[PDB]
């Protein structure tokens, strides 16, 4: 009944050697009732990826708002928005609603197209930026996610290795949370190509 | 509590809505139609708070109808549902939000697919093979998880609902006075007006 | 249900190489009124234990009576009362811990935070804390109330783990205690300039210092402070 | 959070711990809490992190415009006045607690600001949960006419008292030295006494450990 | 907080302790509660620090604008401006201000504005949590037309009793002397005043 | 939690999940929600673990005592009423337990009693109890026949818990299966949902809400 | 109003081997944002080759351990010195806890020992005496941080055989006391990094068919 | 809300009681007999709070049966109803009061007259030609004010009852799964096993 | 209420105002707040009139029984009985009591028992709602071993300030003098003490 708990949902992002990964679960619940098995929580504007947990209506509203804004950006600037810049756009957009916030835990993943360096960021619901360079977590199993990442993570992982770490981090966190799970998608983001995998997991 | 069910088969979408309207200690009507036609190929069903329910539906209907006449063209189920979602999403943060849950069932003539959208009063939208609002979902979801197949005929879809209604008439505390059933397909919206004494 | 009335602030304390030091100011507050001025909050039991009490003073006075009654009772039919069967710090503590815990469990607590300090019969230092919930713990340094927030950080700079306690002389420890008391007097609005200090040593025994005062206070820099931002005169 | 400001004979220094928290959980282990208002006016926040950041950036923006307009160096009392007036207007609801410090044409300044908008002037100040651990150190060691070296050491030791003794504070010590003579020197991770020890074991998974349902390449361009 | 203002033969003196608390913690032990709103118009602040600082800033502003248009404002005028702000916004303010100033025609004057926003002209005035403890003392010892060294004594003694009994009061005692002479600042330290 | 027991041609099917929660935290996935009071008696557990665990274990002792005192096994009716009456003594103190007492005696036949901490005690052929009850009820009711084979009935039981484990956030882990006969409980094993879901999807063509 | 409960931090963790068991817990005791002690044991050898921790509210933790240590004692007096088997201890502890069903001990409690067949055994209880035997269990403040790790690294959950298309699981096996103590120290350094209440020191008790052995490791002090 | 009706005709008393037991969003049972026989010629029906309902009924039954064996005699319906009232009266000022409302229907062999007692959980007793507990009375009292006659046969009473059950099925918001009907007269208590579609 | 006890050279003196209020209504303007629990042990009561009367009556009972068996109770004994009742029943009593007595051995003694139930031996004690206004005055004017007439003056002045500021205090000032002499009841009317 606390808005950040109604639908349930986890996002995690990790950096590795010349790559980033962002993963999310697929459940959309209404309290105990599992409602949808296909609710993805990761979006992408150009090469910039946004995962959003929390109230699902806000998740949808935010994606549509950032599509809208990055489109207008691309038209005026005649280039794709960069992760660092987008982070700033997320931050100030959320703070614009300081006193009636969107109940969400946004995560940004992407590689800088000019410098090639991997970039991740998290935010709280009013736009405060978490500037960790290893991993970012969010959602109703964030506790479990922090536990997994801090144990499993190591710097400079190769994309195929990073896929294992992020997937194992997500999967095992999901499985200690009643409200998250029911499917998982992982994005592996390499400057040049993006592979998206759907995971096999417990449907309970 | 108000039963609003939707099931999407292969060539059509089927909506079933309860017929009771109950204020307090009395059932005031046993034949209420909890549905508005949005376009020749788009039907919306609704449950929720006493006043808001019909005002919202009609407000949506007038807007879609207006759009239709302005462009001499029928918006897709997907486009209609996004409109409906955005309306609810604005509403949730206004002074007095509409407390209305909806199912939108339509046939997309361009894609030749049937489409079912579940949207709650908060503006949470999802496409589903089958859907429900309120307490009824706590029974029907698992029943359809079992018996539902993606490639069913309309006639098979109507048997799946007969099962859903039966189950709700057995285990729900309240007498919802049967359901009105409507099919949305490539031809449009018709009423299977003989479902209760069937 | 209940609420403290007349209260008395921190009790701070640390271990050193031969024994323990404990101090407490002599104030008894009544809300924000600095009402009473010669209140002793250090209670010597035998001559190997000092009990320091903060919180509600009426409960403190009750625990005082309990401790005296315990010395009386231990003496009864006991020809080794001042030798092998003398009250140990650890006995006094366990007793109080029991009382405090039973009291919270009956939903009628003794509204206090207590540190028991002394030296065992084998020379070992004893330093343990108990409070109104019956929570107990032990550490090279212990403080109650504000002392927990301000004395500990300072005292821990001196004795940061067990292995620092051979290394810490009586003079160093007392200096640290005396300085910590000044800092509390600077920053705790429910505190007083006068305090008692006691040292329980494995050689010296019990040294109870009364009517101590905070000295060497820095106030001179106040004259330069004008306004709250823009004012120059 | 532990933040301090210490004045010395030719300027002012500020320091902070680098832990940010969400209730009992550490979200960021090395965040920057030292914000820049203008080149030589720096700031440290406590309370709602989004509020301290935002209020710092807003006043920082307006101070720049003010500076260009007036063709003058920004003054600390200006940052102070703008901040307090903004915070007051919000009767508290913007949870920013700041130590603002800097140098300008009139000298060197150290102030604190509370969320409701009251200001205090001082020679040494601390805010945040580690506030009392740091103040215990300052009251114990502060003296009139400190050198730059002494003020850096005192500031640093105070943050440390916060790191070790306050559960809301940890990791590393950030410092910024504003001297009347030269530029502001931002000293990031001045101390790093909380290095995470080497893991007992690697948890790198054999490839193919995770079961995959289906795979696909995502398109970026147009 | 302990604040007081006292009229005497040559002008008026404002006095105050230097302690600010949040709860039982002393946020500032060297606070300057003596506030200048004009050359020879000063005030003392009690209640919310936020509120009283915001109010003193607007008054300072109004009196500066006043001077540029109409010469020096009288002390009464300054009190009226304080009162206007305190009364009109009483609901969202917690402000207890004492206004004191020296004028050539009217010599020393003291005005007290308590919580509601009423104004009272007085020979002397006391406020803040500290003041309850010195009502008897102050009433028993104040005389009209005291000398400068007498008024300093009276403020010193009173505030030291206030400081002795109130936890929210303490630190150094600050005074501002307002006469024809000029403006004089005074400070007295615990070692000095605790002895009395 | 989801627990069910139903009567049919060939006795009683008792089926339960194995998930323990505290709030949204999954505390355990391998918990025992069935107690084997005696060779002919079973009890199920829903609600507060401790309340159930402690009072159903106690019920076991009370039943055993009846055997010694009366030189005869306790009737299901009487076993249920012991627990019923105990729970009633505690009404309003906040006990939280959903319970089924299932078993066989010669005089009664196979019998199921539902007993909760409100004091309600009912005899019937079908009960589902727990936050997942409605989900189990949906599957169970729509495929229930009196004449189901033993093999079919065990599966319908198995399938109904799966239904519930999938939809209800607070159910899951594994299915525990029991059959109660005139001779009378036999354990039909533990079935982890981790594997069972995918197996049942494959073999039955159900669960089309799930991608992949 | 008077609240009879507090929260002293503190995390505990038990893993059962084949012929051993470990019970580990950090040695830090906290209240709100302050540190009470850096070394206060909350794991205890209770006699009869059983080790115990009751974590959460230390006053209730200590009361329960005390009371159980007495159960062991009075079991010897009433049953001709019979050893108290781990399962019997479990059942006993349930009655202690349920005994206070309407004014609970506010502790998550764990016991470790060897079962009748000499196998490693771990039992865990909620505040009101619900209990289960388990292969491993974390309890306390960072339980949510450590449990999923153990699910992954002790019971190999979500780990499949490379190449088998995720259709064949990684086989569950017993771990050595060296491989267990590795997981423990890692679990705790992870927990220290991310949780403000966990730190200072780790104490592990190991139980074998020769008794109880103790091991201590320094943890981060921030 | 639990339907509990009673009508007194000329030579008998008829009790009708809803069959549903509902906890939460689920109907756990559709054949619940909310009745206890107190003696060969006295029947009591009950509705109220979940546990107290059966516990109260069975406690009264134990007492009246004890009496019968002690005195080798059947207490008059009027004496049983007085006993029941006093038990409820004592209960209302006790630590945790029984939340049960009852109908007592009895045939008095010494007077050859049927008798109906309505007693609520407060111990409010009143003898009636017809009565009801809960919301059902809000419908049935007015119907029977109209349709009831003091000289009706048992068979006429059953028609009148059917008329009452039809009204409730139409207008009550809850599904109470029909009633179990029982007749108390000189030849004792008997159940009309067909009513649900009679 | 304004109540005080002061030890001096020859014994001890108790003083009190005579006002009892319910809200702003004066239920009694001539109350005797000076209560005898033994010949030369007296007390002043504050807080609940019901609570303190009931307490005083129990103490008087205990000391009468005490005198029958063991002889004259010490003041400390009297204070201990008061504390026992007040402490053991702190969670049903709003009682603040000042105890003052005289015996040949220990001379004049004063004990104050505030709300908690604690006991404090003091050279003098003030209490009641009017006391707050005289902390400064009393601490500044009390000396040890004053004469009878000096002490009477000190109470007279102290209580008149307390009366002057506190609306709950007022009426006449009653005093009880306790010495070897003797027991002496004094009274002072507004027309005398207001002019101080
Ligand atoms: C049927 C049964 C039998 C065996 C195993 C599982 C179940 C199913 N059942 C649960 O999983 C329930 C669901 C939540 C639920 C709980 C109670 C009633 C209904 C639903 N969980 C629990 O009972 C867990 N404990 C707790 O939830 C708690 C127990 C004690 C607590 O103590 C807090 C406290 C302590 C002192 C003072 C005040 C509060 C807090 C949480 C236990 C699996 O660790
Ligand atoms: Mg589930
Ligand atoms: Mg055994
Ligand atoms: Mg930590
Ligand atoms: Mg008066």
């Amino acid at each position: 009944s606390d808005p950040s708990s109604i639908n349930g949902g986890i996002v995690v992002a990790m950096t590795g050697k010349d790559c980033v990964a962002i993963a999310c679960d697929l459940r959309l619940g209404s309290q105990s009732l599992g409602v949808s098995n296909k609710f993805e929580k990761i979006f992408h504007y150009g090469h910039v990826f946004l995962g959003i947990t929390g109230l699902a209506t806000d998740v949808t509203t935010l994606n549509e708002m950032f599509r809208y804004k990055t489109n207008l950006y691309k038209l005026k600037e005649e280039r794709a928005i960069e992760p660092e810049t987008f982070t700033q756009l997320v931050s100030s957009s959320l703070y614009e609603r300081r006193f009636g916030p969107y109940f969400v835990g946004p995560v940004v993943a992407g590689i800088n197209s000019k410098s090639g360096k991997p970039f991740i960021a998290g935010f709280d619901l009013i736009g405060c930026i978490d500037e960790a360079k290893d991993f970012i977590v969010s959602g109703t199993a964030s506790d479990q996610l922090f536990g997994m990442c801090e144990s499993l993570y190591e710097p400079n992982l190769e994309p195929e290795d990073l896929f294992e770490t992020i997937s194992q981090a997500l999967l095992n966190a999901a499985d200690r949370d009643a409200l998250s799970g029911w499917g998982a998608v992982v994005y592996i983001i390499k400057k040049d190509e993006v592979v998206k995998r759907y995971l096999k997991m417990r449907q309970d | 509590m108000d039963i609003i069910l939707g099931i999407r088969v292969q060539d059509s979408v089927i909506l079933a809505s309860s017929k009771a309207v109950t204020r307090g200690i009395s059932v005031l009507k046993d034949s209420d139609d909890k549905t508005r036609q949005l376009s020749p190929h788009t039907l919306m069903s609704f449950a929720g708070e006493a006043g808001d329910t019909v005002q919202f539906a009609e407000y949506i209907q007038a807007n879609i109808q207006l759009y239709s006449i302005r462009e001499d063209y029928e918006l897709s189920p997907q486009a209609v549902s996004s409109f409906v979602r955005q309306e609810l999403a604005k509403s949730i943060r206004s002074r007095r939000p509409y407390q209305v849950n909806v199912l939108i069932g339509g046939y997309d003539k361009k894609k030749n697919k049937p489409e079912l959208y579940q949207i709650d009063y908060l503006g949470t939208k999802v496409e589903l093979p089958y859907g429900a609002h309120g307490y009824s979902g706590f029974y029907t979801f698992s029943l359809l998880d079992h018996h539902y197949r993606p490639d069913m005929t309309t006639e098979e879809g109507l048997d799946l609902l007969k099962l859903c209604v039966q189950e709700l008439e057995k285990r729900m505390p309240m007498d919802f006075k049967g359901v009105i059933v409507k099919i949305v397909d490539k031809d449009g919206i018709r009423q299977v007006d003989d479902f209760q004494a069937q | 249900t209940q609420q403290p009335i007349v209260t008395g602030t921190s009790v701070i304390s640390m271990k050193y190489d031969n024994g323990v030091i404990i101090a407490a100011d002599n104030l008894g507050s009544y809300g924000s009124l600095l009402r009473f001025n010669g209140v002793e909050r250090l209670i010597p039991v035998g001559d190997n234990t000092v009990v320091g009490i903060s919180g509600d003073i009426s409960d403190m006075q009750h625990i005082e009576r309990l401790l005296k009654d315990l010395v009386t009772e231990n003496a009864y039919d006991n020809p080794l009362a001042d030798a092998e069967e003398a009250l140990e710090p650890s006995y006094i503590f366990e007793y109080l811990a029991t009382v405090m815990y039973q009291r919270r469990s009956k939903m009628n607590p003794l509204w206090n935070a207590i540190i028991v300090a002394g030296v065992q019969s084998n020379g070992d230092q004893f330093l343990r804390y108990v409070n109104l919930l019956g929570v107990t713990y032990s550490s090279p340094t212990l403080a109650t109330g504000f002392g927990a927030h301000m004395a500990n950080p300072l005292l821990r700079k001196v004795v940061d783990r067990e292995s620092d306690i051979p290394k810490t002389t009586v003079q160093v420890a007392e200096e640290a205690i005396v300085n910590a008391m000044r800092v509390l007097y600077y920053r705790d609005a429910r505190s007083s300039r006068n305090f008692s200090l006691a040292i329980i040593d494995k050689n010296t025994g019990l040294t109870f210092k009364k009517n101590l005062q905070v000295e060497n206070m820095k106030w001179d820099f106040a004259k330069d402070i004008k306004g709250y931002g823009t004012q120059k005169i | 959070t532990t933040i301090v400001g210490v004045k010395f004979n030719n300027g002012v220094v500020i320091a902070a711990d680098t832990r940010s928290t969400q209730g009992p959980i550490v979200a960021d282990k090395n965040c920057a809490k030292l914000h820049r208002i203008s080149p030589k006016i720096w700031c440290a926040g406590a309370g709602t992190a989004a509020d301290t950041e935002a209020v710092t950036q807003l006043i920082g923006s307006n101070i720049e415009l003010h500076s260009l307009y007036t063709s003058r160096e920004p003054r600390v009392v200006s940052a102070l006045q703008m901040l307090k007036q903004h915070l007051f207007k919000y009767q508290g609801h913007i949870g920013a607690y700041l130590i603002v410090a800097g140098v300008d044409p009139t000298g060197s300044h150290l102030f604190s600001i509370h969320a409701h908008g009251s200001t205090d002037v001082g020679y040494y100040l601390s805010l945040g949960s580690g506030s009392l651990a740091a103040m215990a150190v300052l009251e114990s060691h502060w003296k009139q006419d400190l050198t730059k070296e002494e003020a850096i050491k005192l500031a640093s030791d105070a943050i440390q008292a916060g790191i070790w003794n306050d559960l809301g504070s940890g990791s590393n010590v950030d410092v910024c030295v504003m001297e009347i003579g030269k530029d502001a020197e931002y000293l990031r991770n001045y101390l790093t006494p909380n290095v995470r020890e080497e893991k007992q074991k690697s948890y790198k998974f054999p490839r193919g450990t995770t079961a995959v349902l289906k795979e696909s390449i995502v398109n970026i361009c147009d | 907080t302990s604040i007081m203002a006292v009229t005497f033969k040559d002008g008026v003196i404002l006095g105050a302790d230097s302690r600010t608390t949040t709860g039982a913690y002393i946020a500032n032990r060297v606070t300057d509660k003596l506030t200048r709103v004009h050359d020879k118009i000063w005030c003392c602040r009690s209640g919310s620090a936020a509120d009283t600082q915001a109010i003193a800033d607007i008054v300072q502003y109004h009196l500066e604008l006043y001077t540029s248009q109409y010469g020096t404002p009288s002390t009464e005028t300054a009190a009226s401006v304080f009162k206007e702000l305190c009364y009109e916004n009483k609901d969202n303010l917690t402000a207890g201000i004492i206004v004191a100033g020296y004028d050539d025609k009217n010599k020393g004057e003291v005005y007290t504005i308590p919580l509601g926003g009423s104004v009272h002209k007085l020979p002397y005035a006391i406020a803040g949590s500290g003041s309850t403890f010195i009502y008897g003392y102050c009433d028993k010892n104040f005389r009209e037309n005291m000398s400068k060294e007498e008024t300093v004594d009276f403020i010193k003694h009173s505030l030291s009793q206030a400081i002795k009994w109130d936890g929210s009061s303490g630190g150094v005692i600050r005074m501002v002397v307002l006469t024809a002479a000029g403006v004089e600042r005074l400070i007295f330290y615990p070692d000095e005043y605790e002895q009395l | 939690t989801t627990t069910l027991a139903f009567r049919f041609q060939g006795g009683i099917i008792v089926a339960v999940d194995s998930r323990a929660t505290a709030g949204n935290w999954v505390a355990s996935q391998t918990v025992k929600k069935v107690i084997e009071i005696n060779p002919f008696l079973l009890g199920t557990m829903a609600g507060g673990a401790a309340d159930c665990q402690f009072w159903e274990t106690w019920l076991g002792s009370q039943c055993r005592l009846h055997e010694l005192r009366e030189k005869e096994r306790i009737s299901v009716a009487a076993a249920s009423k012991i627990l019923s009456n105990l729970v009633y003594q505690y009404k309003g103190a906040g006990l939280s337990m959903g319970t089924m007492i299932c078993g066989y005696t010669r005089k009664e036949g196979p019998t199921i009693y539902y007993v909760d901490s409100d004091g309600t005690r009912l005899k019937g052929d079908i009960f589902c109890v727990g936050s997942g009850q409605t989900f189990a009820y949906g599957v169970l009711d729509s495929n229930y026949k009196w004449d189901l084979s033993v093999e079919d009935a065990l599966y319908l039981g198995k399938r109904s818990i799966l239904a519930a484990a999938h939809r209800d956030a607070y159910s899951g882990g594994s299915v525990n299966l029991y059959h109660v006969t005139e001779d009378g409980w036999i354990y039909h094993g533990n079935h982890d949902v981790g594997e069972l879901f995918w197996k049942v999807k494959e073999e039955e063509g159900s669960f089309n809400n799930v991608i992949g | 109003q008077f609240n009879p409960y507090g929260d002293n931090g503190g995390t505990i963790l038990g893993i059962a081997g084949e012929d051993f068991a470990v019970l580990a817990g950090d040695t830090r005791n906290i209240t709100d944002y302050s540190i009470n002690s850096r070394y206060e044991p909350k794991v205890f050898d209770c006699g009869d080759n059983i080790v115990m921790s009751a974590n959460g509210f230390a006053a209730d933790g200590d009361a329960l351990v005390k009371r159980f240590k007495n159960s062991v004692k009075w079991y010897h007096f009433d049953h001709n010195d019979k050893k108290l088997s781990i399962n019997s201890a479990a059942r006993n502890i349930q009655h202690l806890l349920y005994g206070k069903r309407f004014f609970p001990y506010y502790v998550h409690t764990i016991i470790a020992g060897l079962d009748e067949d000499g196998k490693g055994a771990v039992y865990s209880f909620d505040p009101v005496g619900s209990y289960e035997r388990e292969q491993c269990r974390a309890g306390g403040a960072a339980a949510s941080l450590i449990m999923p790790f153990l699910d992954n690294q002790v019971n190999f959950k979500n780990q499949y055989e490379p190449g088998t298309n995720g259709k064949v699981k990684k086989p569950l096996k017993y771990l050595s006391v060296e491989e267990v103590i590795k997981l423990v120290r890692d679990s705790f350094t992870s927990a220290t990094e991310r949780h403000i209440q966990v730190g200072d020191g780790l104490e592990i008790l190991i139980v074998t068919k020769d008794g109880v052995r103790k091991e201590f490791y320094e943890l981060k002090r921030d």
